[PDB]
């Protein structure tokens, strides 16, 4: 029904996702907590303890 | 007229720890928009009452 | 007012391929002699990781008796009687095939994946037959 | 309906003031909610974290800049260029010369990365549409254009041709026609009932 | 008007090629992640290597 | 005697591989705090060209009352009520599990693609808990 | 022409997306009489690691 | 007080040329023998793109009775009555030359690019005579 | 039954050039002195072959009586009373602009080319006035 390229358009659009996906890993993890000793819990899966 | 298509970008949720790239499908946003043309013109008499 | 999207809030969405296209699994258990309480076997077995949608119990006349007294119970290890209790599918007075309504949408644990059928009451006149479980689930 | 399709592309008077409906969202807007530099940067804000995103007119990726282009209708083009803060901007930060300064020889001024274009036939448009009322106690607004790249598709289809006739007699000389025609056709990106590039404000232009 | 008059529903349309995508605004991350040792962001190459977990 | 075969009346006729051997949506909306009537979430979200085979909706129990008064509808943005109207299976003191029994094969149009579940009555005493429900479908 | 800006021997540079972090983790309340607040990340050398 | 100027607000403004200098349409339809209300003939025709000013019906004496009942409809293939509704000029008592009333500044649209006479009720006595129809229009 | 088509039944149809677009022919007599019925002068002169599509007649007050009795005849060197018969506007209580009514759609012969205006009715007290007239018609 078309003339546009779908393929093309999903192609470029999907190698460009996984660049935001790195920086959105990178933005929750200086967020994190840092519980006892290596271990690194994310700010909303966090309970008040951990963050105390 | 003219019709002109547009792509948005991508939407979903990493496929995380065992999920096939077979299994579970995205769709590519897709969109259009139409131009309607039309003529148009004007017009100045000169006669010659008026001229000399 | 605080009802949000599920946890479920932000993907795309499945369609064909080697996903979890929903999936069956069948047995037929033979019953012979006498039927007494102390009958269990497995009919089939399931996975792990997987969501049950709905368990069918088909079964033979097992009681051709003028008052019917038999009654089944289909579930795993864990518990005995979870997919259906005290069925009464078996008798030679009712109909069979009846659909499961309790305990569906639920992920199996681990050493919970085997169907057993278990006899809740006695037969009053033992005849010769089986019962068919098909159990409907699928995978992520 | 165009409102509550763009609530993060229509700035009125405040953030605080949008409103589903069209006529309350321009009875939020005061008269003292004039257009100074800091609302204006608002709307630069809400150009970079549009959902679907809005093409900048120029990217620099490192030192990251994003640039955009404002079309004022000149009663709040002098509000902005004549607030008592944000004047020492252009007189602190440009160098020392005559004949290239917008403050002695006006013109268009760049200020926290958005150009600002005058262009006065926009309150010959906007005063026939009834932006002379309908604002907080029937004050009189004004609308800003902040627009990236790509928000007006320009179609062609014959470029403007000349020619003359000569009606009555050609011998007798006593009539003559001269005309121009032309077809096109112009109209605003719009797409899923969005519009593609343009950032529409309305600040409140007393107009003394 | 009545010259050659066209219908409605028998004007042509033209549907173009040339497609439009969205801005994503690449990073503000991206000249501080290197692999040596004077970088904010660190990365290590070592399970690109052999195995591991 | 004009009944004729179907629209239907001339092809083979399909088996393994690629096409709509049946698939499943599934949702799990969690509900918390106070439950009105004004509360509205999809739980999961189907293709264009699909028919639905069937809707099953299991929950908790969301209004611990002595007389339970809450109630559900299951739709779509079209019809508020096409899958289910007046579930009533979150209460304390029914059973859960109700399949679905109105509007079962039907091709879904364009923007009806994505299932609601909205409170048709106020709960008396609001619980938390949480909605499942799961549509079987396929596609040609 | 806006940028980062570097003031006392710290560069100041901007990320657009912690709003969308912070706004989604409950920090548009929860201050001194529920005002938003938004965090601030002052890093030095080696403070993410990222194993590829 | 919204009562703006019209969907014209801009323009300038039209004289001496080929422009719609006013126009007309005249035809003349001949009715003999006997006349029932099976009867139908176009006189002229319409362009598309044009508005009607005005329809002048002019015709003769077509039923000599002591109580003439003729009666005639003047319309297109849309409206069977669009310009005259039982128009009664053909009767031998009353006058002749009736202007048009109804339906006069509208679009032609395509397929209504003729107008027909057809026949309301029967002639009593029918005569031999003729119907005359002028419509004014113009285009732009 | 035997109503066909017109005498037109075959071509094509006119619009935008020099065709027949219609057209007027206006004259301005004017009356002074007394007024008797030994009056008659030419307003306007037509073509032959044209068709006649409406009169009209504006004129100022002519008998200023308290019992006005001024009338007057519109029509040619044929006919004397062809478009108008016994039309008083010119009285000074009635009102102006009547259209024609008699005689619209024929078609002009020879020697019927110069409208008259003659006067019926002798004027009780004559006045000076004048009398306006505008034949629309058009050409093949």
């Amino acid at each position: 029904r078309t003339e546009i390229d779908v393929m093309n358009a999903a192609k470029q659009s999907l190698t460009r996702y996984f660049g935001e996906l790195l920086r959105d890993d990178i933005i929750e993890a200086l967020g994190s907590v840092v519980t006892t000793g290596d271990t690194t819990v994310n700010y909303g899966s966090a309970s008040a303890a951990n963050r105390n | 007229t003219l019709n002109i298509p547009l792509f948005y970008k991508l939407g979903g949720a990493p496929v995380t720890g065992d999920t096939p790239i077979v299994g579970n499908e995205t769709p590519l946003d897709n969109y259009n928009c139409g131009v309607p043309v039309a003529l148009r013109g004007k017009g100045v008499a000169i006669t010659k009452n008026q001229t000399f | 007012m605080p009802a949000t999207n599920s946890a479920q809030a932000r993907l795309a969405a499945p369609g064909h391929g080697f996903g979890g296209n929903v999936k069956v699994s069948y047995g037929s258990v033979a019953f012979t002699g006498t039927i007494t309480t102390a009958d269990a076997a497995t009919v089939c077995n399931l996975p792990v990781g997987a969501i049950v949608l709905g368990v069918t119990l088909e079964s033979d006349d097992l009681d051709t008796n003028a008052t019917p007294t038999i009654t089944l119970n289909v579930g795993d290890a864990g518990s005995a009687t979870r997919y259906f209790s005290a069925s009464t599918v078996a008798q030679a007075g009712t109909s069979s095939s009846a659909p499961a309504t309790t305990g569906l949408l639920w992920t199996v644990t681990e050493g919970n994946t085997a169907v057993r059928i278990a006899v809740a009451n006695n037969a009053a006149t033992s005849a010769d037959g089986s019962v068919r479980v098909a159990v409907t689930y699928y995978l992520p | 309906a165009f409102s509550a399709a763009n609530p993060d592309r229509l700035f009125f008077g405040s953030i605080s003031g949008y409103s589903a409906t069209w006529a309350t969202g321009l009875g939020n807007v005061d008269a003292a909610e004039t257009c100074t530099a800091a609302r204006v940067g608002v709307m630069k804000r809400l150009a970079m974290s549009a959902s679907p995103a809005i093409t900048p007119m120029q990217v620099d990726d490192d030192e990251g800049r994003e640039y955009f282009v404002a079309f004022h209708g000149s009663r709040t083009f002098r509000d902005l260029k004549g607030d008592t803060a944000m004047l020492n901007a252009n007189r602190e930060a440009r160098p020392r010369d005559v004949s290239s300064n917008p403050l002695l020889q006006d013109g268009d001024l760049i200020y926290e990365g958005v150009i600002h274009r005058e262009v006065p036939e926009i309150d010959a448009w906007a005063a026939a549409n009834g932006f002379n009322t309908a604002g907080a106690g029937s004050a009189p607004i004004r609308p800003v254009f902040l627009c990236g790249t790509q928000s007006v598709f320009l179609a062609y289809a014959q470029r403007p041709q000349a020619g003359t006739e000569k009606s009555d007699i050609p011998a007798l000389n006593r009539r003559m026609t001269v005309g121009m025609d032309e077809i096109i056709g112009v109209k605003k990106a719009a797409f899923n009932g969005k519009q593609h590039g343009v950032v529409m404000g309305f600040f409140g232009a007393a107009g003394d | 008007m009545a010259d050659f008059s066209l219908a409605t529903a028998s004007q042509r349309k033209e549907w173009s090629n040339k497609a439009h995508m969205e801005y994503v605004r690449r990073s503000r991350f991206a000249p501080y992640i290197r692999n040596t040792e004077n970088s904010i962001f660190q990365g290590y190459s070592d399970l690109e290597k052999r195995a591991g977990d």
